[PDB]
RNA sequence: ACCCCUAUACCUUCUGCAAUGAAUUAACUAGAAAUAACUUUGCAAGGAGAGCCAAAGCUAAGACCCCCGAAACCAGACGA
RNA sequence: CCGAGCCUGGUGAUAGCUGGUUGUCCAAGAUAGAAUCUUAGUUCAACUUUAAAUUUGCCCACAGAACCCAAAUCCCCUUGUAAAUUUAACUGUUAGUCCAAAGAGGAACAGCUCUUUGGACACUAGGAAAAAACCUUGUAGAGAGAGUAAAAAAUUUAACA
RNA sequence: ACCUCGGAGCAGAACCCAACCUCCGAGCAGUACAUGCUAAGACUUCACCAGUCAAAGCGAACCUUUGAUCCAAUAACUUGACCAACGGAACAAGUUACCCUAGGGAAAUCCUAUUCUAGAGUCCAUAUCAACAAUAGGGUUUACG
């Protein structure tokens, strides 16, 4: 199944944006558009938030 | 019939829009009626006796 | 609008077709020494029959067979006239180039 | 019910039994062209149209051909796709044999023809030359359509043409400021002796082109006519204004229109300088302003709306505080 | 279901037939019909209750002057099973401003300037 | 609610509205939508603009709301910074 | 489902108007019409609504279009109703702003 | 007076006639109120006899929210 | 008068259920979608009433509304008309009956269950025998005047070259 | 068995509707991580709630099937189970003939007799009986797992 997870920006920034990706696949990291930065930034992969 | 459907058109525009406009006018004129001094007084005429 | 008289003004379908003596179904067979002279004269045979307007359906090949190798070709035809088979087989024995195998034969 | 087409319906001239014999689009270019041919073709239905609208020359030609294919150096280059064009001779030919053609359809795109002569056309028979110095080195042409601006068209023009009397005249056909109808006239040359253009007969002087700022861009035309015989003819604007339509009638039985070429003006400082130096007033300025844009009437309980909707129709945006 | 009728054109089409019965000349037509109901709306449609309102025939055997314009004619139409329309007659012209209240309208359909 | 109250008399006011609802001193009530906040990783971004945005109420809803509030919370209050003193009235109304 | 046209020919349109509602292409998108992702269209511009019959030229880049577009007789020419707004108001007008 | 002609009791509940209630008389026996509105006064950017409201409002008055009936539940007594 | 005594009190228990709800006169006044531990109720909508503001409203001639592959409907210049929309306030009705018509509930003629269009009944009178639903007809009183509307069933047959 | 939603029948031509009913599939998957932010004007499942489309603008790049509130968790942005009886009681099943109260109410598929004569009837129809059908008369059943 897939599970939501909470990419967080490696920016610094306390911004966080929920994605969703397969509990078998690897861990996410992911190029995304940090509003306060005003930039695309790396977003990684924290926490588990459910299993959907 | 006697006229056609184009010549028909608008030959009765302006009595409809005069008509429409007196409808309006009534509609627009209402408002509450004046009340008279004298109407109020002659209601002491319920106390009107012969001396 | 089906009361307006423009109706079925954007139909198409009847425009498509998705599925007196005449022949039936024809497989002229092409076996040859030459892949080369094999494709060269299908291509002709087939400029030929879509040049006089004749209904091709296939031109397939079937596999080879070693017992040096030889090819073989198929062309599929439909939609013949008295005069018209004549001349059109005519022309193909008169445009054999060199060596080949040509069939009238039919399906299965 | 079903009422009957009021004509051919489309498709059905080929509408044929023998499907599989009809020859089909292969491409779709082949139907693009044939579509594009029905949309031209008139219908009997609503269509966006109805609401949206000599022999010795041929034989030097193939003479010429002829010998152009016969230079070998011409195929060797064609086919090695380098081959190019004197643009200069291509020009000066094309003006000679199919120019007034197409400058004709100019004008009419232009509008030069349905604002001047209320619709009558004609065609520019002469290859007129006309050209603003700049400096003094080189000179802006004015094609037909071409963009010049005031300061380059400051100074008359020097004026070529190859022919033999003439009027020359220049007109602005929307730069005027009252009556959108008129026009302005910048200059007349009338009486020319042929090609020889400093002895006509200057009835209104040079005035350059002076278009409000921000009053968009203006078409100036200069109209060449044909004379036969001079007739006497007659900076305020009262004066500048006039009719080229009404002008022209008093003139057609003797003069005939034979060249045009045309450009457009934007603003620049030089039209400040002609507005205050010569015509000696406040120059106009104007602005490109767009309709309100439409609300619907507003409503007591705008309901879902957003709380913009009552920005929507204030006025103000400063705080206002009533009896307060 | 019951619906809106729509009437063939070719009813609406006088015969020469017709016009020697009736009398009534297709060129120079009479200018102003007189319609008077003879039928009950009740049982009728709401569009046929709502034609006699706007014709003004709501009181029966009333005779009520209309124009013979297509408008008013195809109102008529919808309503023709409940009305009688005969053409308004004028022997004597339309009435002057002197003997407009000396009118009568007679039973044949002529309005006489004379009562 | 509570028309007449045991130790007052008074009328009181339903508080799940005043918790939920704005009024604005004209007569309108703004509102959030409801589910503004739930599974927004699964609704698409035009249907979480319409969410996050504040919203009138119907007339009815409004007298609805009036009746369930008393006259204290339909009074001016002339607050310091208000983000919604310039919508406490209503401007170029007609009927 | 409630769809359908929404402005029927003649009708006065503002900018941003649905027009018509529909799952598949009943109607196209004229002049002064957009699509929206569900197929609707929508009014571009302020104006009257009318709708006409024109020649269809789909896309290149629609290959089921294409191919039914080559699979046709070398005379036929496909048809589909379009829907237009005939705009009213012009773009804007020059005013005298200031007479310097 | 009757004879003539016309005339399918009342209430309530049913979609509508069947069903409900009524021996009859007298007496008794059942629409209680706020949020707003509206109307009429007063005063008016202010009204109100503290508090409250106010971007014509505020104050006052006028108008509007029935009767009978369970099987029950609980508490405390009284009863072999 | 015990599947749980009796009395008093809480208690004017509660009752979406039943029954009742008292002067005169006039006027406007109709079947209707959604949700609901909901279909014996309610709330919103629709309708309805009052007051108010304003300007268009209804009818509709063309033109117009899809391919797949019928009756009609929508929309609106005229026109006939006088209403409609909006504002404020508000109760009540609303999971009806019958008739005409077109369909679905398995490729079910009738019966039923529903959907849709229209009419009627819950509102007067005349007629069809009596008569909610068929026909005629409605706006209100008095008359010892008059013209009409609908309105009356039809039918009686077997020789034979 | 179903209860919500979506697609098709099922409505021939704007919408709405044949509820009940028939079939199918969804509580998503894939993709992107501007698949962002804002904002005129509109649509709408006949209320509301909710649900759609969207010009212009700003910013990056150069989309195709559901569930409210409260409450919890999270610094917050946001997230969560139950609500599937899917407008959702936070948590409650069987049973009463021992019951009580308040009320409401009460075409096809079968048979009989004639008709055509199929035919039985010793052969022979019409002495007698009689098939399928038709005619009448009587009774039963229904659209619903
Ligand atoms: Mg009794
Ligand atoms: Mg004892
Ligand atoms: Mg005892
Ligand atoms: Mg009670
Ligand atoms: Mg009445
Ligand atoms: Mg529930
Ligand atoms: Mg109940
Ligand atoms: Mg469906
Ligand atoms: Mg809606
Ligand atoms: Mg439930
Ligand atoms: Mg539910
Ligand atoms: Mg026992």
């Amino acid at each position: 199944k897939n599970i939501l997870v909470r990419m967080v920006s490696e920016a610094g920034t306390g911004f966080c944006f929920n994605t969703k990706r397969n509990r078998l696949r690897e861990k996410l990291t992911l190029l995304h558009y940090d509003p306060v930065v005003k930039q695309r930034v790396l977003f990684v992969e924290k926490k588990k938030i459910r299993s959907l | 019939p006697y006229m056609t459907r184009e010549q028909e058109r608008g030959h009765a525009a302006v009595r409809r829009r005069e008509a429409f406009e007196a409808i309006k006018a009534a509609a627009t004129s209402k408002f509450p009626p004046h009340r008279f001094i004298a109407d109020q007084l002659d209601h002491l005429n319920v106390t009107k006796k012969w001396s | 609008y089906k009361t307006k008289p423009t109706h079925g003004i954007g139909k198409y379908k009847h425009l498509i077709k998705a599925e007196d003596y005449e022949y039936g179904v024809l497989n002229i067979h092409l076996t040859a020494y030459d892949m080369t002279l094999a494709e060269s004269y299908a291509q002709y045979v087939h400029n030929l029959c879509n040049s006089l307007s004749i209904k091709v359906e296939e031109s397939y090949a079937m596999p080879t067979k070693t017992i040096l190798t030889t090819h073989e070709r198929v062309v599929q035809i439909s939609g013949l006239s008295a005069t018209f088979a004549e001349i059109f087989l005519e022309i193909i024995q008169s445009s054999l180039p060199e060596g080949v195998r040509l069939s009238v034969k039919e399906h299965t | 019910r079903r009422t009957p087409p009021l004509g051919p319906m489309p498709n059905s001239d080929i509408d044929l039994s023998n499907l599989e014999r009809l020859e089909k689009y292969r491409s779709f270019d082949r139907y693009r062209r044939r579509a594009e041919q029905e949309a031209q073709a008139p219908h009997w239905w609503r269509t966006y149209r109805e609401y949206f609208g000599r022999t010795q020359q041929l034989l030097e030609r193939k003479q010429a051909i002829q010998e152009l294919r016969a230079n070998v150096e011409e195929e060797r280059a064609a086919r090695l796709r380098t081959a190019s064009v004197p643009l200069d001779a291509v020009r000066a030919e094309w003006e000679r044999t199919c120019g007034p053609y197409h400058k004709q359809r100019l004008a009419e795109y232009y509008g030069l023809y349905r604002d001047l002569f209320h619709g009558a056309t004609f065609v520019p028979r002469v290859p007129l030359h006309v050209a603003y110095a700049v400096g003094e080195d080189d000179l802006m042409p004015v094609y037909c359509g071409n963009e010049v601006t005031p300061t380059e068209a400051a100074q008359a023009p020097e004026v070529t043409y190859e022919a033999e009397l003439w009027t020359l005249l220049l007109t602005s056909l929307d730069g005027h400021l009252l009556e959108p109808d008129a026009e302005y006239l910048h200059w007349l040359l009338t009486n020319i002796p042929g090609n020889r253009v400093a002895e006509g007969q200057v009835t209104c002087p040079y005035l350059p082109p002076f278009p409000a700022r921000g009053s968009g861009i203006h078409r100036l035309a200069f109209l060449l006519f044909k004379q036969d015989q001079p007739i006497d003819f007659s900076y305020q604007l009262a004066q500048r204004t006039f009719r080229t339509f009404d002008f022209y009638k008093k003139h057609q039985e003797t003069m005939t229109p034979a060249g045009l070429s045309f450009f457009q003006c934007r603003w620049d400082d030089s039209v400040t300088y002609i507005f205050h130096q010569l015509l000696d007033m406040r120059e106009p300025v104007f602005e490109f302003v767009r309709p309100p844009p439409y609300h619907p009437k507003q409503k007591r309980f705008p309901h879902r709306q957003p709380l913009r909707y009552l920005d929507r129709y204030r006025d103000s945006h400063e705080p206002t505080y009533g009896i307060y | 279901k019951f619906t809106r009728s729509r009437i063939p054109e070719k009813v609406f089409q006088a015969s020469p037939e017709d016009h020697e019965k009736y009398g009534g000349d297709p060129q120079n037509p009479h200018k102003l019909h007189i319609v008077t109901r003879i039928k009950s709306t009740r049982r009728r449609p709401y569009w046929e209750k709502d034609i006699i309102k706007m014709l003004g025939l709501e009181k029966a055997h009333t005779p009520q002057v209309h124009k013979n314009i297509p408008s008013v004619n195809a109102k008529l139409k919808v309503v023709k099973h409940l009305i009688r329309i005969k053409p308004l007659k004028l022997p004597q012209g339309l009435p002057a401003e002197e003997n407009m209240s000396n009118t009568c309208l007679k039973s044949t359909g002529e309005l006489v300037v004379q009562w | 609610l509570t028309y007449f109250s045991a130790r007052k008399g008074k009328r009181k006011t339903v508080k799940a509205v005043i918790d939920r609802f704005l009024r604005l001193h004209c007569g309108l009530w703004v509102r959030r939508k409801a589910g503004y906040k739930k599974k927004l990783w699964k609704k698409t971004p035009a249907r979480k603009k319409r969410l996050r945005e504040f919203v009138f109420c119907n007339k009815t809803q409004s007298k609805l709301l009036d009746k369930m509030t008393t006259s204290f919370w339909k009074r001016r209050n002339w607050y310091v910074d208000d983000p919604y003193q310039k919508y406490h009235d209503r401007t170029n109304l007609k009927v | 489902r409630r769809q359908g046209i929404k402005k029927m020919e003649g009708h006065y349109v503002h900018a941003g108007n649905i027009i018509a509602t529909q799952r598949h292409f009943r109607w196209h998108p004229g002049a002064h019409v957009g699509v929206g992702k569900n197929k609707c269209l929508y009014a571009l511009e302020e104006g009257i609504v009318r709708y006409t019959k024109e020649v269809y030229v789909p896309h290149p880049r629609n290959t089921e279009a294409v191919d039914l577009i080559t699979r046709l007789p070398k005379g036929a020419v496909l048809y589909k109703t379009f829907v237009h707004v005939v705009p009213a108001k012009p773009e804007g007008t020059f005013k005298l702003v200031a007479m310097l």
